[PDB]
C-alpha cells in the first residue's frame, strides 16, 4: 500500500567483456626455421 | 607386416618435378636393398 521497511536484500549481477593486455616480447625470437616443400594433390572428379 | 617404413617411402610422392633428391635416394636405396637381401635369403632358405 504505502510503506517500506528496512529488511537486508542484495543483488547479484554478472558481466562478459574483453581486454587487452600487453607483453614483454624481448629481442631474439624462436627459431622457426624452413625445412623442404610438402605437398598433397587428388583428382577425383570434375577438379582437382 | 610394417607401416612406418611404407609410410616414410610413399609420404614424398614428389612436389612439382623437383630434383632427385640425391641423399635421401642414397639412404633409401642403401636401406630398402639391405632389408630386402635378407628377406629373400630367408624366403629362399625357407622354400629351400
Amino acid at each position: 500500500t504505502g510503506f517500506h521497511p528496512g529488511i537486508a536484500f542484495t543483488v547479484v549481477r554478472q558481466d562478459r567483456f574483453a581486454t587487452e593486455q600487453l607483453l614483454y616480447a624481448e629481442r631474439a625470437s624462436e627459431s622457426y626455421f624452413v625445412g623442404q616443400i610438402q605437398v598433397h594433390h587428388h583428382d577425383a572428379i570434375g577438379g582437382v | 607386416a610394417i607401416a612406418s617404413e611404407a609410410l616414410s617411402l610413399l609420404s614424398n610422392t614428389y612436389v612439382d618435378g623437383t630434383e632427385i633428391d640425391s641423399s635421401l635416394r642414397i639412404r633409401a636405396i642403401q636401406q630398402m636393398a639391405r632389408n630386402l637381401r635378407t628377406v629373400l635369403d630367408s624366403f629362399e632358405r625357407g622354400t629351400a
